[PDB]
């Protein structure tokens, strides 16, 4: 949580700067920090841990959609609360077979 | 060599008793074949080749290293050593590796296998004389996991010439 | 085959399983393993040919005469035979007898096995996993003789591939 | 070899084979492997050595005198020679034996066994073959029991290569 | 174990059962040694050591990826990695596979074989048993291959000692 | 398995059984173990173990490739490959293959012979039967060589259980 | 087993553990295998089945009489029928006899063997190792005959798989 | 070959026999089985294989070399040697060694064990034999480590074939 | 074959008989198992696999040469190269190496072994018989060491069936 917004030039800094190149403004709540946080330490943890790296792929899979349609929203303002986290992060990653080989 | 496992009450349990034997002498009879793994929060318990068993057991540590110390998933990696075209030397001995979440057994041929509904496991020459004194005990009393297991040891020990009355009980809170 | 005895409150109880395998291969699963001899004063169990054991329940009946209902007399003595006779130890079988004040196996080459403090007795390859399921029973719950013997039954039939699920419980009186 | 018999309503039939091998080579493929006894209301199936079955065929007419021509008693006893008897234990073969009310198998070790409520045996190398086309056929079929015995040999017979097409049914009355 | 399929009426079935025994001990009755490979359309199933017949499968699925998932192609290519120089270790099991064309079963030593008219494969040591009750069943019968297929599994397993009552039956519609 | 080859009157025959037997039960009857190899112009026959003999087959097919298809040659630089340093891994089967011009047999061990003046080569189980019935036909009939090859399988199939009845017979215009 | 005999000071004591073996599995613990024979004269201790032992123990008294109570006498005696009497070389066993002026070890093979100048023997898988605790506590200790024979049979009971703890001492007068 | 090693009262002793013998004939009877490693600051013992002992001996005498010489880590390295996917050959043979710390026995096929309480240790055929003899040595008398390895060498010899009089007796100050 | 040396009088003597034999028949009597290395300032005779002794006399002498001829120190380099991790293959042979110096026996299992005290060796099948006849003739008589080998050489020859006489006797002035 700490990692996504205190550091300069954090994630949450970074898509804030993206997207007000297209002008758009975006905003991230502190519920939607938090899910974003507890979303990569969930997946690091029931699969593979790669650490802070994994914020990169959470956020990336959380902006996909505004990424996208930024330049035919200019002028509005994107409010990144906990709801749109809870859409755009889906629902567990995938799975968890493995008793495939188990007999 | 008698090893079993019992699992009720949100509580797991992994004994063994303490004969090792060459031949048909007794050379000690205060073995440790039961330990903790991953920062001591997995039991594993041995049985076979005194060689074989550590190496086994050496094996799987490395890999609840190399993953988040997932009991399943490392048990399955490790099976897969032997599952491909590089003939990894057979190990002739056999774990029970347990945790707050599951139980299994692991040969040094390469297979893993889970309980049946009651969670026991057990291996070893003796293995199925404790594993019906905990299958009974769990069907029919209220007893502990942890009394299960030493009231079912004791049992077998009295009945193969390989397996004493010197226990080591690990439980997982 | 399994045979198991267990005496708790003046009762003897005596029950087994009924397969007759030819190999690996079920031959019959409804058989009687346990008869009643003696003018019913006597159940017996074996474990081996029913000829071989016919032949054998016959002849406990002999020596029960020779000696006043004896049990224990009369065992010492077929065992004494079963071994120095020549035709005797043609026969190969376990035998679990039992009456109103002790239980016995005679063997066609050691001899005669009294029970410990426990008052229990199990024959066949399945036995001892029957002896274990009861050991533990009759130490730690206060059901029947009747209703261990039982649930022992299941227990080793469950482990042994020889052993299978129809019962012939004998009780007394 | 494969004899297999078969009892549904009032009708008793028993069919075998005819190969007669030697080793991995066969010596004769028309050869009777069931016979009529006890004045052709007893008929008998074997699987040995002709003579070897002749001389426990009329040793069965005998037993069968001295108990008024109940199959089982008559059987019971033969089984309870073959192994005493040291000479008996000599010849060895299976025994299968059909009449009017009961179908058994005798052999020269353990003993007598009975038919299941399904009323069908069946002995040889082929015989649980034969057996387990029969147990199909009485269970979902309403063909006569001739016509099952008929079938179960041309399956058995052609998955056992010491088994023929050659059959020689014997039904009754 | 026992492992059967049959193909009729455009309906293709494999099924086994699921004991598991070590020596003349069963450790679990509950085993699925019938599983679905590539997307769930290809039906397999396995029987021999159980580490061995993991493997054997394994190697098979890895055909099937790379290939168009074509059953035949498939059996064909990982069968010839046995037939070269590099004597690729042999594995001790059998593998039955199937699909809405074909059904074959292959082997660790490196041979593909196809059905014969009727469409029926059986593995393990309770595979002719089930075999014959099959054959049986479908020339006399109009019963689904689903129907036979559980039919004679259950035949098998009260024949073999190896093969129990807790079946695993995959169909592909 | 048996499989004979006769040449007489400019005609070269290769016939050989059906029957695949797994132990001393028949997996099928229906198997070609006589085939055309290249370009349809050289006949070439397998017996022993079921991949051994199509791993044999094989290495000979990719030898008459690298050449005109010179059936001598061929062999000689197959059975070249065991005279070497490079242990060359023994095969456990045999090969009979002919042509318009000569007729061996090669082994998995790395030798190659030739007929004897009859021109008639036999090999499997079965191949000393037909060989004689073949002898017998040769030096006492005017019947073709493909008369004689049908005639002297029948009648090896009829002593050799692991011979059946189901031919198949190539020869060379 | 384990038989020891230690005598010192006017004093004669056989001790014995008490378990009986199945192959590896225990089959009773509290057993007796120290005997007193000839109206208490003749103490004897066995290592093998009781009743081979009765059969022969009997026999002692027999020739202990035709001779004046003369142990050596009545012990050549005894080996010197054992191995003739085609009956007596069926029963397998180890004899060891004390009573006031010698000890002594019957075999079914060899014959009789006196003490050293030590007065010790030792019997049973375990023998040896009883032995050498004797030996050197009887060099180098004041410690009784029977405070010796004690921990003889505990050194042995742990190092034999096959030796347990319930001692039967028998010490005379 | 006959190795003990007794520790008490701040010395520690190792011995051993000097028997070497060729199938049932001797070749020397003064060999050093017992000797000083490291600076001669160990003791070393071996049994087994003549040539598979020594380089038992001297791979362990490297890893001394390799760490400070300490004893356990030492062991430890080398064992690790057979814990591991290249199947070091393993040798037959035994080893015991101390020091001023520990006493271990470690062997060819890769385990280090210690002792129990008594501080003993014992390899070859004659082991047990002065294992006992020491153990009684120790728990009833106060006589020094090199005398109880001296008296029970002397009594393992004169009851292991394998094992004479010539000693050599290693102690550390 | 037999091979015996004796050192005496500042003599040395090592001499074997002829016969080579294949099987239980001779081939050659004539061979010479005793020959001259270094400079023919060194005696080595062997005996055990023709093929394999020659190798292990050939693989000593490129020693001998690699080092100034120094018997002791070249068997130790040579014995070296079988305790290492490189299993160098073992050879089923012994040699028999002195000089002015010393005299040893070489295995080709890789160990090194010296005299005793009256320099006396001897290694064959016929081994034992010359040492015995040896060691009477040198702890009571006068005669030389040449005079001892062939009269000792002479009576093994009499008692072992693969020893001839037919000697080849070399000596060190
Ligand atoms: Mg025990
Ligand atoms: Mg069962
Ligand atoms: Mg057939
Ligand atoms: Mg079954
Ligand atoms: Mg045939
Ligand atoms: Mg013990
Ligand atoms: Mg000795
Ligand atoms: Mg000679």
């Amino acid at each position: 949580e700490r990692i996504l917004t205190e550091p300069h030039a954090s994630l949450t800094e970074q898509y804030k700067a993206l997207m007000a190149t297209e002008g758009v403004n975006i905003a991230f709540t502190t519920d939607a920090v938090k899910k974003i946080a507890e979303a990569a330490f969930r997946v690091n943890e029931k699969t593979e841990n790669i650490g802070a790296r994994r914020l990169h792929t959470v956020m990336e899979r959380l902006m996909d959609k505004i990424s996208f349609s930024a330049s035919d929203m200019n002028g509005q303002t994107v409010n990144i609360d906990a709801a749109y986290v809870a859409d755009a992060l889906g629902e567990v990653v995938e799975n968890e077979d493995l008793s495939r080989f188990i007999l | 060599t008698t090893i079993v496992s019992v699992r009720r009450n949100g509580q797991v349990v992994v004994g063994g008793d303490g004969q090792v034997s060459l031949g048909n002498t007794v050379m000690k009879g205060n073995a440790r074949k039961v330990r903790r793994l991953y920062n001591g929060k997995v039991l594993a318990g041995f049985a076979g080749g005194t060689a074989d068993a550590f190496t086994l057991f050496e094996l799987f540590e490395r890999k609840l290293e190399m993953h988040q110390g997932h009991l399943l998933k490392s048990a399955v990696e490790l099976a897969k050593d032997w599952r491909t075209d590089r003939a990894l030397r057979k190990l002739e001995a056999m774990l029970i590796v347990a945790d707050e979440k599951e139980s299994l057994i692991i040969t040094g041929i390469g297979d893993v296998v889970q309980p049946e509904e009651d969670q026991i496991l057990a291996i070893g020459s003796g293995g199925n004389y404790a594993l019906s004194a905990a299958r009974a005990l769990v069907e029919n009393t209220e007893l502990s996991a942890h009394e299960i297991v030493e009231k079912s040891l004791r049992i077998a020990g009295d009945i193969c010439v390989f397996t004493n009355t010197n226990f080591t009980i690990e439980e997982l809170p």
